[PDB]
């Protein structure tokens, strides 16, 4: 199923998808 | 935080965005 | 991390990046 | 397509904001 909930290594993934170049709070 | 906002519950495009830079 | 976005994780970054508007890739809300 | 980007090479989020409604 697909989990509309990101947690681990899929909030990593999404914060490096959002921020891109910009990195972010927790480079 | 992050962890309350993404993970236990679910976030936004521009939530996320806000721990950007 | 896994950079890469497949199967079901391609699905929940257009949710994500898509938000309730929907997308071109697959018909869901 | 969005898979060949996105899954098989890595993607930006213009890329995947391309294919938003």
């Amino acid at each position: 199923f697909v989990n509309q909930h990101l947690c681990g290594s899929h909030l990593v993934e999404a914060l490096y998808l959002v921020c891109g170049e910009r990195g972010a709070f927790y480079t | 935080g992050i962890v309350e906002q993404c993970c236990t519950s679910i976030c936004s495009l521009y939530q996320l965005e806000n721990y950007c830079n």
